[PDB]
């Protein structure tokens, strides 16, 4: 149902859509919900840090609700499950970038664009770090601008074909 | 803040502690103290020090297994760490003592008077630090004397790496908890050996 | 030619299109042919159980027609070939689902939608099992409905741009 | 049956036997008898029993290799199976006897009087059953006393797993043939070892 | 910025677009530049021989400009970096094809279509070899024709929606 | 030349030599001489011959490591090669002598009077040639007597494979340099072993 990534194991969704992040998934800011349109990108996209974190969080939930019986200590499940949960290629890319003084993703912080005129949001991208800290918003300006263009493009394409028939 | 039209840049930061019951989480307190949570109650402490605690070289690994008094999660992590250390044949560098199933492991690194050198690239000290860097990735960067090396010729001021079982006390003041260090090590492990 | 997945090794196709499944590939029901449009999805889609079975079947055919010379017992070829034939990540997902009492794919049965007004068919999806048997059609109703919508959408998009110029 | 408009739900079931000349195929006859076809003529029989057939512990593996009287396909499969058994150090649990190149392998599992227990998670019996579950995946589910365990604490009533060379006779009345069990084991194998 | 594949490590691009191949990357023919539209396909496409070579070349450049300090002999970096640079599945496919007398890619030569009316070029595809030599242009005629159709299709789709609003 | 409308078929050929400082590059001079560049100055020569140079079987590998007089890049490559040779237990087939850190390795293959046979499939000679085929892939095809075999029963007229350290002299007249052979071996390595 909608998603094919790990979430699909038990249909998931949580709400009608957006695979909402609860208040214990986030540090502060209570709840955040995305659109199915953006979350669903993880159905096809393999090499994305945000999507991998979603896969791990959903796994953790499923592994607590279900299969809670093995002495409540199945901490070893992950030793095999990991092959089906994350893209280790991304981890390697981030290690290589670290070695070369190239800003890299440490997986804690993400940014996204929020269309204030609709509530439509992009899939989050990793906020990168370099030399012990986060990069400024002036960096990424090309990437932020491209994500804004991409959101505009999708809105237009949807109306061209589906609004107009 | 606002891009193109009305696209506002927004952020989120993840709380990876809620993953502690399924995955081990690494974090850093300061440059000489790094930690791994391996469950809801316990974990490992990794200390970079100038003081040894093990003064012998028996490393009674096979007996720890015959007795089976150790926590299995902790042992799996130690195995992963050790197996991933590239080109480790220099067993005299490692000493451990699982007394009563307690975990205490010490790696004695030849951090020689390398005031100005790039010789200590092919050594044990580098192989052990490489594994360390990955396990505490994201906080391990402050543990080294050097900056953006290739992690294949890195040095620190400390001589010993000591890994011990601890009680989890949320010692994560320098870097936040993350499962990535460990998961990123499990994925590769034993890919650096020499037989020819 | 058309396909880029394993089939492409020797062009394949079999017929002008649809990479037809012969009577010995299926249990009963003689022959089944799909459209190139659906089969071609396996060119890009990596994590799909049906596509992996097609990759293995085509491999088996090629390994019999060609390279039949090594004492007719090259049963060991697969020990290396497998890395290029299937997505073992899918296998892990199905093992995890089994452990958790989550319906899982055991790779024997697939379902698809057939547009009776055209003969256009979807790429098959795995019929899942749980507790020793197959799930009822009332389950998957969300997935079946989504595949029907997807087929409708593709038909419309094709006409909007290619029929109308 | 008909969704939205005129989309009819249709099905297909695959005949995986036509893959027997390129891939081994696993199937199940009943809860105590599972089989692997390893070619057009022969295969392996895997039996869960209460009767041992090997009453010694020599397991003459190196001599089987020096003599080279065994079928290589069968040996490759046995190797894959064995290598994948996690944390197997307890060699006293395994016994084999390749007399004349014949394959006969027995695993003696400590299926103790575990009337009500979740202790038998860290044992050999579990490690061997885990490999078994994967090799006969899709039919192996009826071999266990338990249901949806994490396969990391599973038990059966049987004490021995015996693997022997057989003649293929289409003994697949419970579950259909499939290459997945084996292929899914080849992909991972030796990823569960302890050295520390 | 534009690319998400290895090049993205340091933004790259080289020029406003096309990730130009310099005179030392090519054997003869000085410089060649592609369009961002084609190069960007490597952002999503994993199993393509041309894209893997680009990933390795960009890596080599980054590993020389940066991180040149480790005694200028970090020839061992690749032993780990490779996991994040190439698709070894492709290598296996080409080895299997070689064993079976199926034309295979040996990674040295590529072909592409160049629209002489615009300068728009396709992403290069591998020129295959068989029996010690290159295949003739009469082979691949189906693949060349399909790439020409694909270029035509993209030009049309772009105008249908973006030229016309 | 022109397809559909105005789409002209164009080509490019890559110069992979510019990758020599980051990756080893394999190439072929002729059927008995294959080379690996392992850096800007040096490399390995791989020769298929009928003349042995090592007349003993000590293969002093552990002492080469204790002394540490060898170039590490060259040793890593030798390890990769060796580890990838499937089912290699027949150590009497291998001999090496790292005198002064010099690299000289010889594999003695049982290329018997196989005038008409498909028996030499399960042997050492085949396992060594398989690794060779991959390391010199793209030029290695002329090294064999046979054509499109499955590389799991291939033979040559030569009896020894000798690998030695050399000075790079651009000996690539038959096939161009390429990193693929090595990278494609690193990705898999030790996936063909027998324990059962
Ligand atoms: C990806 O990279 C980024 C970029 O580097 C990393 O981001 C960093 O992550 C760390 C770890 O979470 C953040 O550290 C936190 O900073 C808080 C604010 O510190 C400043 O203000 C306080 C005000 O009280 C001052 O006291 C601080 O000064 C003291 O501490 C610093 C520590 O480094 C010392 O250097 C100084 O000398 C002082 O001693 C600063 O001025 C800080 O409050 C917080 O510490 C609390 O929380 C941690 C973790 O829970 C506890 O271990 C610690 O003991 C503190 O807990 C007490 O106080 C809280 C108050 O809320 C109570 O709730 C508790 O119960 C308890 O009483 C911590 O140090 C850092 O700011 C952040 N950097 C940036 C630029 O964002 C990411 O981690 C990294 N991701 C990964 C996965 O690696
Ligand atoms: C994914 O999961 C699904 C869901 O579980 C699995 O699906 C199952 O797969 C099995 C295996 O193929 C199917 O079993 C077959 O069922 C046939 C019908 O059985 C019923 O009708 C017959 C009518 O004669 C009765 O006799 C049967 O009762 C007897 O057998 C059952 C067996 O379980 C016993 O429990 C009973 O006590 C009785 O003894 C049932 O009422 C059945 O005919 C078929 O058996 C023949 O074929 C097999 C395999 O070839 C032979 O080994 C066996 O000896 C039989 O062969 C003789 O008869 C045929 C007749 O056509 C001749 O052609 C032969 O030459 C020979 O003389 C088998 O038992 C099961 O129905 C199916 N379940 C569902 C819900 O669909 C998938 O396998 C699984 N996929 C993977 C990869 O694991
Ligand atoms: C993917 O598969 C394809 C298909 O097989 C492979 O493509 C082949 O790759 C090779 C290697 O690069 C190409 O070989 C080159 O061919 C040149 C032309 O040869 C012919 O013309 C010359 C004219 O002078 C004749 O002399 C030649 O005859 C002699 O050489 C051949 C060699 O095989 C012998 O068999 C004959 O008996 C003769 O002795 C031919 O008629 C050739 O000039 C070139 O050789 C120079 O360059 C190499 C490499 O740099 C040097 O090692 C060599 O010593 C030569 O260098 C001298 O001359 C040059 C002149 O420019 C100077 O600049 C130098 O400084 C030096 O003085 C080489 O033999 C082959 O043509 C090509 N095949 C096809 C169909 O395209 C791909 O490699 C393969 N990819 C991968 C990664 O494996
Ligand atoms: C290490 O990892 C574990 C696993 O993720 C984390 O533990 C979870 O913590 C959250 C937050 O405290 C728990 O969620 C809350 O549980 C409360 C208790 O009721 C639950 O548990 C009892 C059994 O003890 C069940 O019988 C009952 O049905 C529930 O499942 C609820 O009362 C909470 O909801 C109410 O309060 C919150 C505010 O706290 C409001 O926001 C809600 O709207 C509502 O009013 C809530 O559901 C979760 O259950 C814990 N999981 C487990 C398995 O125990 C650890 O926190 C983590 N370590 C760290 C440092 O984070
Ligand atoms: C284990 O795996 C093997 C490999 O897949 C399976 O063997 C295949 O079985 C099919 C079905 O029986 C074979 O296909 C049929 O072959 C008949 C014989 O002619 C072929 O073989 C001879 C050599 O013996 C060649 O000289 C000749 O050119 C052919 O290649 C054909 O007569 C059949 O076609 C006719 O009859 C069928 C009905 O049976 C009609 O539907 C056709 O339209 C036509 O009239 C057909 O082609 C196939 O060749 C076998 N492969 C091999 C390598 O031998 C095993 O069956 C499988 N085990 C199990 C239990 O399934
Ligand atoms: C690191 O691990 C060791 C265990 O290897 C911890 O020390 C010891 O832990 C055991 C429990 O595993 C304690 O056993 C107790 O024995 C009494 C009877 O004497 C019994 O009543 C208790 O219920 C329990 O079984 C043992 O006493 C304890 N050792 C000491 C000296 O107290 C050690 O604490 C761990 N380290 C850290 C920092 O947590
Ligand atoms: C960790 O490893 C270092 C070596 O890298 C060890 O230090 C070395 O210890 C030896 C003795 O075992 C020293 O050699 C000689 O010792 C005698 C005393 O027995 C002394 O009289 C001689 O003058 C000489 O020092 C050796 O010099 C010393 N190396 C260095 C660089 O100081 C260290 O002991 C090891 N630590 C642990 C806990 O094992
Ligand atoms: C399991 O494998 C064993 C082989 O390890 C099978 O038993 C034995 O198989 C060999 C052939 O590999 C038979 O050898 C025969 O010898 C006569 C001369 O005495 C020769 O004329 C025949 O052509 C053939 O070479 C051997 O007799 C046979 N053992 C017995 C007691 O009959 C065993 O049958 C396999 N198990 C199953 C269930 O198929
Ligand atoms: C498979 O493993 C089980 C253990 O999990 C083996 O059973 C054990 O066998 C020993 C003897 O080797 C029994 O100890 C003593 O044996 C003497 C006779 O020599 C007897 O007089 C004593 O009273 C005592 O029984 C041990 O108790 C027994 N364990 C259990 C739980 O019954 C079994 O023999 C192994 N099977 C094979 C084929 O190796
Ligand atoms: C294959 O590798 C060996 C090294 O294992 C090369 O031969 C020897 O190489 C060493 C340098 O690694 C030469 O050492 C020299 O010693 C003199 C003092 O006598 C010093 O002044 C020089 O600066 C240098 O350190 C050694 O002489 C040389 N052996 C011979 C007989 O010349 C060998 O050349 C390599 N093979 C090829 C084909 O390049
Ligand atoms: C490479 O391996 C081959 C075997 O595949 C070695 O050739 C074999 O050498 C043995 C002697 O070690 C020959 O056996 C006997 O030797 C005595 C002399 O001591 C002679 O008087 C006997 O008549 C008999 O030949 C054996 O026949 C021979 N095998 C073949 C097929 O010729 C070869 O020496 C090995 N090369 C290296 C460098 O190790
Ligand atoms: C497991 O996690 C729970 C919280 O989910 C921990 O609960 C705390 O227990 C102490 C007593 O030991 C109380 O003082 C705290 O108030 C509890 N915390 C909360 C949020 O309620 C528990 O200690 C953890 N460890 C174990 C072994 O259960």
């Amino acid at each position: 149902g909608t998603f094919t990534w790990t979430l699909s194991d038990s249909e998931g969704n949580e709400t009608p859509g957006g695979y909402c992040l609860t208040r214990w998934m986030l540090i502060e800011a209570e709840l955040k919900c995305f659109g199915n349109t953006a979350v669903a990108k993880c159905n096809e996209k393999h090499d994305e840090e945000f999507c991998d974190m979603l896969r791990l969080f959903d796994f953790n939930k499923q592994a607590i609700q279900r299969l809670k019986s093995p002495a409540q200590m199945s901490i070893q499940l992950i030793n095999k499950a990991v092959n089906a949960l994350i893209n280790d290629q991304l981890i390697m890319k981030n290690h290589l970038r670290d070695m070369m003084c190239i800003p890299y993703c440490n997986y804690s912080k993400y940014w996204y664009l929020n269309h204030t005129s609709s509530g439509r949001t992009s899939l989050p991208k990793c906020w990168l770090v370099s030399n012990g800290s986060y990069l400024n918003e002036t960096h990424f300006s090309d990437d932020i601008e491209q994500q804004a263009d991409n959101m505009i493009t999708e809105m237009l394409q949807k109306e061209y074909i589906d609004r107009q028939g | 803040l606002i891009y193109k039209g009305s696209y506002e840049l927004q952020t989120l930061e993840l709380n990876m502690e809620t993953l502690n019951m399924t995955m081990p989480l690494s974090c850093t307190k300061n440059s000489s103290h790094h930690y791994i949570r391996v469950g809801n109650e316990t974990g490992l402490e990794l200390t970079l020090t100038n003081t040894s605690i093990i003064n012998h070289k028996f490393c009674n690994l096979s007996d720890a297994h015959k007795r089976n008094l150790y926590d299995h999660a902790l042992m799996s992590i130690l195995s992963t760490f050790h197996l991933s250390i590239p080109n480790f044949n220099q067993y005299e560098a490692m000493s451990c003592d699982f007394n009563g199933g307690k975990i205490s492991v010490q790696y004695n690194l030849s951090h020689a008077y390398a005031v100005d050198a790039a010789e200590h690239c092919g050594t044990v000290a580098n192989g052990v630090l490489q594994t360390f860097m990955r396990m505490a990735w994201g906080g391990s960067y402050i543990a080294l004397d050097s900056g953006c090396g290739n992690w294949d010729c890195i040095m620190t001021s400390y001589q010993y790496l000591i890994i011990q079982n601890t009680t989890w006390e949320d010692h994560c003041q320098f870097s936040r908890p993350s499962p990535i260090g460990y998961l990123g090590l499990l994925s590769q492990r034993t890919r650096d050996i020499y037989i020819s």
